[PDB]
């Protein structure tokens, strides 16, 4: 119920992923690849081996990990699932979010899609499975008439995976309950309970007519199920650790698997002993998406915990020797910020990233100050130490891989400093007392007309592109905009509805 | 056989005479009595006195005192006029370990003390972090907060905690709040598994004061900790000794031991100086109510 203000220190365009990639979708009509980043950004890439810069666009709106994505309606519509508990509906051609569904109450982990019904389903750690008519979701404007809801029950524990068949007659969920639960999505009737796995099931696939199922599990096995017999008809133990990602060819005869053991295999379902090691990746495999240009698929795209996305070619159909040693295409990634130190001035931050690079940042001005290269991180902290005390007034989080700064009413205003010791200069040159959190709040909302008294805070600005996020403590994001956009009529209306009274006190009423 | 009561020293008689029937204890303290050439000398002084009086009775019957141990213990730690058998067992085993470490057979650590694992497993990356503790006995509850089983009771100790909801475990590897399983596991085992039953209680605003629980657990004879082991082993343990208390307090009461020889396959119920014998069938059917209920259970690697 308690509202926090946060903002992200970043460039206007983050062309490359700043974290691992959770999910992948390939548009065959436009040769476009969608990546679902742990950095909360969805990006569209061109897969033409022509272009040197495959980047097309980033689609920004999520606040936390985007766990699954589904391209619908011949690439017209994208649906996304995030750890911020929301499902979002995107226009995939122009790349902006049109609606946000908020029926989930925990991390949304998996999406499922029935192409022949334009039906999608969502499932997450809250043990809920919601069914959504895609055409009903896109039909929203002014008075939407809302959407009537439908959910599936029976899941006794947190859900980690979910699949539907193409016809939309079978839905299966995978979870930490170690059983796969199956329903008919048309009737919400329970069909069967499939027992056999001894651990979480993070990967599920169904054949076109929903008669067979492949499951991949953290127990290291792949299992094939007959839904007509309600039993397991084959078990495959080709990995050393948990299996996290599965693909299957159009003929449902070769299964592609990947997971914690970094190895990616192609196994023939009819003859298990014939299996091919496609490659060994550099990080745990999270998801794979076959390229289906041609019947025997030419390549497989692979998402890992690293920020790079590799396409591996299959032009050449037990094994020690990997089929491939270098990726066929490479989408470059960026570094994640993995370590953060607040300096004694409670104003600057030292970071270390995945490249072991060290940087110096200005929290007050929301920007980087200098890159320090590969210096020793702890020696750099002690080198800039100053024996001064300033009360804590913000918090930083690295969940997206970028610097996100959060302000809370409890300590946002705790740090008074003098203009001179803060590196500022004022018009009267008096050097009175400045409250860091109060000045920052005014810079973040500098473009909000309601705060304009003839405007800003009078000492510094933040970059206009800084994202400003208003969320509830523990979960629910309320409203996210860019700093420069506050003057809009939609943004100003939504701000009046979302800005908590403890911010209004300082930024509008000018109390302090 | 037969330990002279010294005036509310049944706590010491019961624990010592269970120690006397421990697989490695006899040979161990003799090994340490020859290493030295002063608790280990007092231990051997009693064992020799016990073994010699058994031989005197063995030849021609007619109609031993642990006083040697008590005077040494009182100089070692002057807690002593009636105490808990569990506290005195620690002081004995602890000091034998303290001397063993100062001399350098690793007696106490090998056959009383085991290794404990505090395992947390992030469900998003499946990266296992563990914390190591040592333990010489399993503190086990009888009742919850009817006749519960011992598997239930050990499950209460070696619990698994699923971390889901508003409080999630922050994984440093994932750099993000995640679901996690946090479990308790046994790694390295001792030759004798001690089970310490928390069979005592207290109430509020009447009577009195403390209270004992007169409804013991369902004690099995076979015991395997494969279900809680770090890596499933086929080691099986067998019940061989049980210390029992009669009374409604922890400070004072009658302590009695019931040890099995491993008369092969029987029950040698002995109290203070008053020694008896019982059968297998009419002893396990005797614990459920009733002058006393069990307090300590000792299983050994069979
Ligand atoms: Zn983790």
């Amino acid at each position: 119920r308690k509202v926090q203000v946060s903002y992200v220190i970043r460039d206007e365009v983050e062309k490359y992923n700043r974290n691992g990639v959770n999910a992948l979708q390939l548009d065959p009509a436009l040769n476009r690849l969608f990546t679902a980043g742990r950095d909360s950004i969805i990006r569209i890439w061109s897969v033409n081996q022509h272009k040197q810069d495959p980047y097309i666009a980033s689609m920004e709106h999520h606040t936390d990990w985007v766990n699954d994505i589904v391209l619908c309606c011949n690439g017209k519509t994208l649906i996304s699932a995030s750890s911020d508990t929301t499902v979002k509906v995107w226009n995939a051609h122009k790349g902006f979010c049109m609606s946000t569904l908020r029926t989930h109450k925990d991390y949304v982990k998996a999406l499922a899609y029935a192409k022949d019904k334009e039906l999608v389903a969502s499932a997450g750690l809250d043990r809920q499975i919601f069914l959504w008519d895609v055409n009903t979701l896109t039909a929203l404007t002014a008075s939407n008439n809302t959407v009537t809801t439908s959910s599936l029950s029976g899941n006794k524990d947190s859900i980690y995976s979910l699949a539907m068949n193409q016809l939309g007659t079978i839905i299966v969920s995978g979870s930490t309950e170690k059983v796969l639960r199956v329903w008919d999505p048309r009737t919400c009737a329970k069909l069967m309970k499939l027992k056999g796995h001894t651990d979480n099931v993070k990967a599920l696939l169904l054949n076109r007519d929903g008669t067979q199922c492949l499951s991949g599990s953290s127990d290291g096995t792949i299992r094939l199920w007959s839904l007509g017999q309600q039993r397991c008809i084959a078990t495959y133990r080709v990995h050393d650790e948990g299996v996290w990602a599965l693909q299957v060819n159009d003929a449902f005869t070769h299964v592609y698997s990947g997971g914690r053991d970094r190895k990616i295999y192609c196994t023939d379902l009819r003859n298990p002993d014939i299996r091919v090691l496609i490659c060994e990746e550099k990080a745990p495999v999270l998801k794979m998406e076959l390229d289906r240009s041609a019947d025997p698929p030419p390549a497989i795209w692979v998402a890992t915990t690293k920020s790079t996305v590799n396409k591996w070619t299959l032009k050449g159909i037990n094994p020690i020797t990997p089929l491939c040693t270098q990726p066929d295409q490479v989408i470059k990634g960026g570094a994640s910020i993995i370590q953060c130190h607040i300096l004694n001035d409670k104003r600057h931050i030292l970071t270390k990233d995945t490249n072991n690079n060290v940087a110096y940042w200005d929290v007050l001005k929301a920007c980087k100050v200098e890159d320090l290269g590969k210096v020793d991180f702890e020696d750099e902290i002690k080198k800039r130490f100053k024996m001064v005390y300033v009360p804590n007034w913000f918090s930083v989080d690295l969940k997206t891989g970028m610097l996100t700064i959060t302000l809370d009413e409890s300590d946002c205003f705790a740090a008074w400093v003098s203009a001179k010791d803060a590196g500022f200069s004022s018009p009267d040159g008096s050097d009175p007392k400045l409250n860091l959190g109060g000045l920052l709040l005014q810079a973040l909302l500098e473009y909000w007309p309601r705060t304009h008294v003839n405007k800003g805070n009078g000492y510094f600005q933040v970059p206009p592109h800084t994202p400003v996020i208003f969320g509830e403590a523990g979960g629910r994001t309320l409203f996210r905009l860019l700093c420069r956009d506050s003057g809009g009529e939609t943004e100003s209306m939504l701000l009046n509805e979302t800005v908590p009274q403890w911010v209004i006190d300082i930024t509008v009423d000018k109390n302090m | 056989v037969g330990l002279n009561n010294l005036g509310n020293t049944c706590y010491l008689n019961s624990i010592l005479q269970v120690l006397y029937f421990c697989p490695g204890f006899k040979s161990g303290v003799k090994h340490l009595f020859n290493i030295i050439s002063e608790l280990i000398c007092s231990l051997q002084s009693l064992i020799i006195s016990v073994e010699q009086l058994q031989a005197s009775f063995l030849l021609n019957p007619e109609k031993t005192q642990p006083r040697r141990l008590l005077n040494t213990l009182r100089e070692l730690n002057p807690m002593y006029l009636q105490h808990d058998a569990q506290e005195v067992l620690q002081c004995i085993l602890g000091n034998i370990q303290e001397t063993c470490q100062l001399l350098k057979f690793e007696l106490v650590e090998k056959l009383f003390q085991g290794q404990l694992v505090l395992r947390t497993r992030c469900l998003e990356c499946e990266s296992l972090t563990e914390r190591r503790e040592d333990f010489q006995d399993i503190s086990v509850p009888v009742q919850e907060d009817e006749m519960k089983t011992l598997r239930w009771a050990i499950s209460q100790f070696a619990s698994v905690e699923r971390i889901v909801g508003e409080d999630k475990y922050f994984c440093e590897n994932c750099h993000h709040y995640t679901e996690a399983e946090r479990s308790l596991l046994f790694d390295k085992m001792p030759e004798v598994i001690t089970i310490h039953l928390k069979c005592f209680a207290a109430s509020g605003l009447e009577f009195g004061g403390l209270s004992k629980i007169n409804t013991p657990l369902l004690t099995p004879l076979k015991l395997s900790l494969e279900e809680w082991s770090t890596k499933p082993t086929n080691d099986s343990y067998g019940l061989f000794a049980v210390v029992m208390h009669s009374g409604i307090t922890i400070s004072s009461g009658h302590y009695t031991a019931s040890v099995k020889v491993t008369y092969e396959g029987k029950w040698l119920l002995f109290d203070d100086s008053e020694v008896k014998v019982t059968e297998e069938k009419d002893f396990l059917n005797s614990l459920s109510p009733p002058t006393s209920t069990p307090y300590l259970l000792f299983y050994k690697k069979l």
